[PDB]
């Protein structure tokens, strides 16, 4: 994507009844800090989801390590909030060639104070002034209470630890919903063969056959409640099972 | 990153003259917005602020005229009517914003006269 | 009442290279709530220093903010020939704010 | 918007007798003329079948009669109509028919079916307003005469037009449309069928067969629904409202054990209700 | 070739009650596979974070190590007086290990 | 537990020193056991691994010069023969151990100096 907001008002989408390419995830390689929790990030290429949620937003080099599930700082503490039991993984990578602007980038934002701690995955678009000791500022600036917001500083001069990261989050569940988003051999003809069509499992002799489906339709069967003819789901063709 | 201004002209006292300002680059929604004088010679006077992000206005007290002050924010402009009119007054305006230790976002508009004379 | 602002000199006409001490004093104790502004006569006024004590893109550090409570201090320094214009601090204590009356360096 | 127009019609329900009808096919497997039975929801066969009129011209002058009620899902839903000139689109699935629950809201759109299940506000008089652009003398449809808020949105959808017509016909097909609807095991699946019809109103004694047209992960209960309208504006005769005539079909199912003779070719024609008589 | 490390600052003369991120950086992506070690000059390199995000015996939460992939870091909290010395980053990753050229907190 | 090692010295370059080490709490035997260098001034630069529990032994190729490494696993011993010598590899060097993730058994041993010079 070409656009990420800031932290004080990240984008958040909902993504479900898809497929993932979790193949080039770690294909990409160019990710500086690629982490992950609930299970391994082998393993979750198949083990999949029911609905989950993408939300991403820029932050700087160096408040990253705050980004963890139950830690500390600013950005985890009133700008964007892990929860404390937390499945998803943190996608993190510098995009200094694109963000950070000779001239000046004062694009990008933050909060930097709030009357509490953050509570989990809900931003803070609320620009009002916080008043910090007892005299009200009521709206307007003044004495004890400051501007809720403030910039990051980024050029291209900055140093290693203060370029700025375009982190996604990945975050997951599992409900009675079920798994609406979800991952991913040779045809064997004429030869006994184990096999595996959709999920369908048995072992037979697969061939071609003239018995016509109708469109819709998955399994054939027979008298027996065997498992009689199936179609291949790949290059749609009517194969028996002897 | 850019302010415009409503025009400027020659008004009679007791009148009214309502002050469009509009903003460019980033919005007026998220910050407040003022309004400061300047007499040719004379210093830089604060006026009245606007504060969106609730809802107040602030008047100054050296000059209590009910200069009303509200918003269009969807525009990114600001609306000030000069209200009960008199010539010493007669002035350049400007669109202010200060930048209160947090921000750096002290932007200033053109600047228009506002006259209070009944001669044109 | 209101909050006294104090800025001295009122001008001061000055010369090439020079180290100028334009001094904002307030009637309160206010904590670093004071600014600084470029004008030339006709044109916007382009913020110096915000918060008293720290610079501003664009502006090196010829121009140098210090001071608190009721002292403030516009530090001009190795005095450049476009500095010369007339300039204002600028409280953000209280409600109203008010500027200084300004302070016109200019070529001797 | 939430424009409301409420009318004055109160009757008793013009009941039916579905003869035989609402037998779908209840999996993918091609079976060829076998018999085959199972214990699933259908609507069994003679059953009361409520005709209801969403648009009712009673003739004196005039007199066009919106009597379409919010109606219970209960266990599950049947729905059959003619409508030569569509007027219906699609259904407002629900349970609160507002948000604090999800929202099935299957809108053709007249071009591709945008199938949305969402989180609406759906006004008290829902229906699907249909206006003239003025660009291209074409009729675009306003969406929001049927829910104020479309927001939070869990799920969305498109396909082919489910609502196909084929006309040209004065008549003689009526194209006879029928929608069967069962939630289940976290699947609402949609069923569908086109057929002539020559008869004035009532249905046949032939067999109708409907295939699953999608599979969809839903996971809402819902127990409460209402049907949806297409309308527009007139000008200026002795707001325009009222468009052409509506009515429709409606049946709910139930548990029951039917006998599915699937024919060679797959096709089920004789299907017989167990606990009929 | 080699896997290069990156550690910066190589030094960072500190004070009292500091919390100092020193930053490890990889040329390639490497899973989590860095470690920190205390030496003060002279003596045996005392492991402080394995797998760069896991405390050790001994060593309090004062030493916070997170990263992955190309960045790491340490996060020295709370500085201690007896915290002062040569620090190390390391790589088990591929044949050859490296370990960082050292960066040496010291007081001010 | 701890680690004990030969004697450094002074030795003049092409020369040959065996370098020995003795475990002690827990065996050699059943981990791995590295070396490392540092010269005076300069960081921490790993040399050569030994793999009992199989058996392969890496060496650095930054510097490759068949400093040859095998054991004495029955005194939880481990020989590392400084072979071509040159002036620059005048150091100290550790017996080692790395915590790859499972273990924490990073022991160092005392720490003595090689010396590759002409003058003693
Ligand atoms: C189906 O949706 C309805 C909401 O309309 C739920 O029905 C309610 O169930 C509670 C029991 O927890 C009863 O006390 C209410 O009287 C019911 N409401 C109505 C209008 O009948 C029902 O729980 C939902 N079903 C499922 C499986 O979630």
């Amino acid at each position: 994507a070409t656009r990420f907001a800031s932290v004080y008002a990240w984008n958040r989408k909902r993504i479900s009844n898809c497929v993932a390419d979790y193949s080039v995830l770690y294909n990409s390689a160019s990710f500086s800090t690629f982490k992950c929790y609930g299970v391994s990030p082998t393993k979750l290429n198949d083990l999949c989801f029911t609905n989950v949620y993408a939300d991403s937003f820029v932050i700087r080099g160096d408040e990253v390590r705050q980004i963890a599930p139950g830690q500390t700082g600013k950005i985890a503490d009133y700008n964007y909030k892990l929860p404390d039991d937390f499945t998803g993984c943190v996608i993190a990578w510098n995009s200094n060639n694109l963000d950070s602007k000779v001239g000046g980038n004062y694009n990008y934002l933050y909060r930097l104070f709030r009357k509490s701690n953050l509570k989990p995955f809900e931003r803070d678009i609320s620009t009002e002034i916080y008043q910090a000791g007892s005299t009200p500022c009521n709206g307007v600036e003044g004495f004890n209470c400051y501007f809720p917001l403030q910039s990051y500083g980024f050029q291209p001069t900055n140093g290693v630890g203060y370029q700025p990261y375009r982190v996604v989050v990945l975050s997951f569940e599992l409900l009675h919903a079920p798994a609406t988003v979800c991952g991913p051999t040779n045809l064997v003809k004429n030869k006994c063969v184990n096999f595996n069509f959709n999920g369908l499992t048995g072992t037979g002799v697969l061939t071609e056959s003239n018995k016509k489906f109708l469109p819709f339709q998955q399994f054939g069967r027979d008298i027996a409640d065997t498992t009689d003819a199936v179609r291949d789901p790949q290059t749609l063709e009517i194969l028996d099972i002897t | 990153q850019q302010l415009v201004e409503s025009g400027g002209g020659v008004v009679q006292p007791g009148r009214s003259l309502r002050l469009s300002c509009a903003a460019s680059g980033f919005t007026f929604s998220s910050y407040a917005m003022h309004w400061v004088r300047q007499a040719p010679g004379k210093g830089l006077e604060w006026v009245a602020v606007i504060s969106y992000d609730g809802s107040n206005k602030y008047y100054a007290d050296s000059v209590k005229g009910r200069f009303t002050i509200s918003r269009d924010n969807s525009k990114n402009t600001l609306y000030l009517q000069m209200n009960s009119l008199r010539a010493e007054d007669t002035a350049v305006y400007y669109c202010a914003r200060h930048a209160t230790l947090m921000n750096n976002k002290d932007i200033w508009g053109q600047g228009t006269l506002v006259t209070v004379s009944s001669a044109s | 009442g209101d909050i006294q602002l104090t800025q001295s000199p009122s001008s001061l006409s000055a010369s090439v290279g020079d180290r100028v001490t334009i001094t904002c004093r307030a009637s309160q104790s206010i904590s670093s709530y004071l600014n600084w502004y470029q004008q030339k006569p006709g044109k916007a006024p382009k913020l110096l220093i915000y918060a008293a004590s720290s610079l501003q893109s664009g502006v090196p550090s010829r121009f140098s903010g210090s001071g608190s409570g009721t002292d403030f201090t516009l530090t001009i320094s190795s005095l450049q020939p476009e500095d010369f214009a007339t300039y204002y601090c600028q409280q953000s204590y209280s409600t109203p704010r008010t500027f200084g009356q300004g302070t016109k360096v200019e070529i001797k | 918007q939430c424009v409301n127009l409420t009318t004055r019609t109160q009757l008793p329900p013009a009941y039916t007798n579905s003869f035989t009808r609402g037998v779908y096919y209840p999996d993918k497997v091609f079976r060829s003329s076998v018999l085959h039975s199972t214990q699933d929801l259908f609507l069994p066969f003679f059953s009361n079948v409520t005709w209801f009129h969403a648009i009712h011209v009673s003739g004196t002058n005039g007199t066009k009669r919106f009597d379409n009620p919010v109606l219970p899902f209960n266990d599950g839903v049947y729905f059959a109509s003619t409508e030569k000139s569509n007027i219906i689109r699609g259904w407002i699935f629900g349970t609160t028919l507002d948000s604090k629950t999800q929202s099935l809201l299957i809108v053709n759109n007249a071009t591709n079916v945008v199938i949305k299940v969402c989180e609406f506000q759906f006004c008290n008089d829902p229906f699907l307003g249909v206006y003239y652009h003025k660009n291209n003398k074409s009729w675009m449809e306003s969406e929001f005469r049927v829910y104020s808020s479309a927001n939070n949105c869990t799920f969305e959808y498109v396909s082919q037009p489910f609502l196909m017509d084929l006309e040209g016909k004065q008549g003689n097909f009526k194209n006879l449309r029928e929608f069967v609807f069962k939630n289940i095991d976290g699947y609402f699946k949609i069923y569908s069928k086109h057929t002539p019809i020559n008869l004035v109103r009532d249905l046949p004694q032939g067999f109708s067969a409907l295939e699953p047209l999608v599979d969809l992960p839903i996971g809402i209960n819902i127990t409460r629904f209402q049907t949806l309208l297409a309308l527009h504006r007139s000008y200026l005769t002795p707001s325009g409202w009222t468009a052409g005539a509506a009515a429709y079909y409606v049946g709910y199912l139930q548990p029951r054990t039917f006998l599915l003779k699937y024919n060679e070719n797959g096709t089920i024609t004789d299907a017989v209700d167990c606990a009929l008589d």
